[PDB]
């Protein structure tokens, strides 16, 4: 009952990490009838060489499961992309260790995965826990036009469908867009100030830049952000005191990969428990139909509930991730990131560290500034 | 204007056959016919792939025997590359028909950065749902006709029915499942019209047998897979001792032709399903090509240099671009719907072009002069029935 | 359309209700002007408001 644990990580390190963490874990395991083999595998420098390379290898195998990792390219949906298509019709599940994105969660692409990082989107649910306190009657929505974005517009109309409120306005911005001060031009419209939008850097870049032309980096306005514009090209423009974002465990990839070992190593033990125990299948061609054990094996494999590795708090659930989520918030002066509040995913725990609002504005006020005349 | 003079006010579209001339010619010419699918004066054009080498066409036609294909796809995808760099193909049009002839397409494509679509009679359980590759399937699955049957129950609340299936391998799995999906829906007794029967007068007693257990249980029926002659003779077997609508209502829970839905034999009330459109090849290249061209039009209305030139300058050279001309179209095709003659053509999962065709549902009533005939009761796509009258 | 005088004993009113309350104001009549009535629509059940 030899179980072979492949996959795929940038770089050699990442590989050895990898073995070090196989390794520990059959120290650590109890069980008699278990194997411990990892096999590494290097990113091809191919779209098209990297699916025959890892079909050849991984698949002929017969091992568990397929681990994912950061991408090499700063935000691409490339690397994890070919392992949740080559694999995902055979019915092998994946855990995606760096899978903080909510785009593989349709359910029909890329059904068999698990997300052990929690989707960007997710947060945005946060926004309006964020605003359950800090007043915010009304605020004025902006999403590009992306999937993950109208995703998130989604699923922020439905929490706000709780508390019956309108979000006053929805902008659905252009990705691609380089003149975006049109867009914003009903954003002196509306009375209120508080402005919800995050968007990828680039795109964030320009709209930072050009929110100070129609005035709106003057005091009284409200901009909340994620932290997909927290850093990057934005930088630059981003305003003082604006309240941005972080997540717990953002660049610890050796806390995931053995939060991840400890989780493979519970459910290995619970899957051999049982009959109807289908094998790996052996070979990427000989193999034309998917194994027997299909969402029992994925049902059995979802129910690791303890305080396993570093991250610690596995609860993964719904389409495969976890809860109990914790963000970071960095106050944003002299061009630097001051950490100001932290949230485990229940209640934000907030910090005495200064909270200027936008404008450099220590007072926080409202976001309703009436009309002087009407129609 | 520089864009449209580089690309020739027209845009390109590759064309391979795996394993249909005419029919891309047709669907060329009512792309062409149909003014403003591609603003700025753009008209579609079609490039063959074929194996051949370079040469202007030629008005001999000569057949001969051709050449095993090669056990390298690369060389395929490299043709195809150069090919589509020359003739500036955005996209391209392919007929896949085995599994390694689809994986050498899809290399082609990832290798050239550019969406590949291929029409498959079978839909195959695809695993890369890489963007490059979008697969249209001719045959969609058979459970379409089965959410039209329960549609019938849904117009007048139904949901007391028999089943009668003339085919003893009939799949009905699918209709099952859709009505146990709702718990209002009740079926009734099991009814098997099994052929197997010798006689004449043993058939009809096991008929009236099970048309007396089902008129007493359920006040309707629905029959799948049971042919138009089967279907004539259950309704003589029924008229033999009187059973006939509307205490016993009928429908159709098969789909059938309305060439094929002859009057006679027809007892009055029956309801039957049928295809709005012969589902053809043709129709299916048309609708494939104005899905295309939508797309192309549609991305080259915001990056016109982007979606007329392709990405792919070199076949030996893949560019790092941050936005591929190829992935823009792409793009497109996985957001482009469109409404063909077969039905409607719609982009599902990024890589499925799912042809729901349009059907026509009809009721067995007397025609202006009394004599039977197939009156549409309704017409019903995308899962939605609504009456003609 | 032209710009017009308009005055009245609502006009009045409003003034008092400027003067009160701060607030500036721009008038302009209606379209078709009727009161106001519930009328049905010309392609939905009955939701309209002229």
């Amino acid at each position: 009952k030899i179980v072979n644990i492949g996959a795929v990580l940038s770089t050699r390190k990442h590989e050895q990490m990898f073995r070090e963490a196989v390794n520990q874990a059959n120290k650590r395991h109890g069980s008699w009838k278990i194997q411990l083999n990892a096999t590494s595998v290097t990113h091809k420098p191919n779209a098209i060489q990297m699916a025959l390379s890892v079909c050849e290898d991984l698949i002929s195998s017969q091992v568990y499961a397929i681990l994912v990792s950061h991408p090499p390219t700063p935000n691409d949906h490339f690397t994890p992309t070919p392992v949740s298509y080559t694999a995902g019709f055979y019915r092998i599940p994946v855990l995606g260790l760096t899978t903080r994105m909510s785009i593989y969660s349709d359910k029909s692409i890329h059904l068999s995965f698990l997300r052990t990082v929690p989707p960007y989107s997710h947060q945005s649910s946060v926004w309006f826990e964020m605003m359950r306190v800090y007043s915010w009657n009304h605020i004025i929505l902006l999403v590009s036009d992306d999937h993950e974005g109208r995703a998130a517009q989604k699923r922020l109309e439905t929490l706000l469908e709780e508390r019956e409120s309108k979000a006053e306005k929805v902008l659905q911005f252009d990705p691609g867009t380089k003149n975006v001060t049109a867009l914003l031009m009903e954003a002196k419209e509306l009375e209120a100030r508080v402005i919800i939008l995050s968007a990828s850097e680039d795109d964030a870049a320009t709209v930072y830049r050009a929110a100070a032309m129609l005035n709106m980096t003057g005091s009284g306005y409200v901009w909340l952000v994620g932290e997909r514009e927290i850093s990057g090209n934005a930088l630059r423009y981003a305003p003082d005191g604006i309240l941005g974002l972080q997540l717990i465990n953002g660049k610890n990839e050796s806390a995931h990969i053995s939060d991840a070992v400890g989780v493979v190593a519970q459910a290995v033990h619970e899957l051999l428990e049982k009959e109807n125990i289908t094998d790996p299948p052996r070979g990427c061609v000989g193999n034309t139909n998917i194994w027997k054990t299909g969402p029992l094996f994925k049902r059995v494999l979802m129910s690791s509930k303890y305080a396993d590795g570093v991250t610690g708090r596995v609860e993964f659930n719904e389409d495969g991730d976890r809860k109990f989520a914790n963000y970071s918030i960095m106050n944003l002066q002299n061009r630097k990131l001051v950490q100001v509040g932290i949230y485990n995913g229940t209640h934000v725990i907030p910090n005495d560290r200064k909270i200027i609002w936008p404008g450099g504005e220590t007072e926080k006020p409202r976001g309703y500034q009436m009309s002087t005349r009407l129609k | 204007c520089q864009i449209l003079k580089r690309i020739g006010h027209a845009v390109r579209v590759g064309a391979v056959h795996l394993q249909p001339r005419d029919a891309l010619l047709f669907a060329v010419d009512n792309l062409n016919r149909v003014e403003g699918l591609l603003p700025y004066n753009l008209s579609l054009e079609v490039v063959m792939a074929i194996e051949a080498g370079l040469g202007d066409l030629p008005l001999l036609p000569f057949s001969s025997p051709s050449s095993p294909w090669s056990s390298d796809p690369f060389s395929f995808l490299q043709s195809v590359c150069h090919t589509v760099v020359v003739q500036g193909v955005s996209a391209l049009l392919a007929f896949p028909q085995s599994q390694g002839e689809m994986m050498e397409l899809d290399l082609v494509s990832l290798v050239l950065h550019i969406p590949v679509i291929s029409i498959v009679r079978h839909e195959f359980p695809r695993e890369s749902q890489n963007p490059l590759h979008l697969q249209l399937s001719l045959e969609n699955s058979l459970s379409s006709d089965a959410d039209v049957t329960v549609s019938i129950l849904t117009m007048n609340n139904w949901y007391n029915f028999s089943l009668l299936l003339c085919q003893e391998d009939w799949n009905i799995t699918d209709f099952l499942l859709l009505t146990q999906n709702n718990s209002k829906f009740h079926l009734g007794s099991i009814i098997n019209i099994t052929a197997n029967l010798p006689s004449t007068q043993d058939l009809l007693s096991f008929l009236q047998i099970q048309l007396e257990s089902i008129k007493n249980s359920t006040p309707t029926v629905v029959m799948f897979g049971c042919d138009m002659e089967s279907i004539r003779r259950i309704f003589e077997i029924t008229t033999q001792f009187g059973v006939m609508p509307p205490e016993l209502r009928w429908v159709l829970g098969d789909s059938q032709n309305v060439e094929e839905l002859r009057t006679e034999g027809l007892p009055l009330g029956l309801i039957a399903h049928g295809k709005t459109t012969q589902s053809v090849f043709e129709h299916y290249v048309q609708d494939a090509m104005e899905l295309v061209a939508r797309a192309v039009a549609t991305a080259t209305m915001i990056q016109p240099e982007l979606a007329l030139i392709p990405s792919t300058m070199n076949c030996m050279e893949v560019e790092t671009t941050n936005l591929t001309s190829g992935q823009y179209l792409s793009r497109f095709l996985a957001n482009t719907t469109f409404r063909g003659l077969s039905g409607s053509i719609r982009v599902k999962g990024s890589t499925i072009v799912s042809s729901e065709n349009n059907f026509f549902i009809w009721n067995l009533q007397h025609d202006p002069m009394g004599k039977p005939m197939w009156t549409r009761l309704g017409s019903w796509q995308g899962g939605k029935i609504v009456m003609d009258y | 359309t032209v710009p017009q005088c308009c005055y009245g004993f609502c006009i009045d009113l409003l003034i008092k209700l400027a003067r009160t309350m701060n607030f500036t104001y721009e008038v302009h009549l209606v379209a078709d002007g009727k009161f106001g009535t519930q009328e049905r629509v010309n392609n939905s059940n009955k939701k309209e408001w002229n």
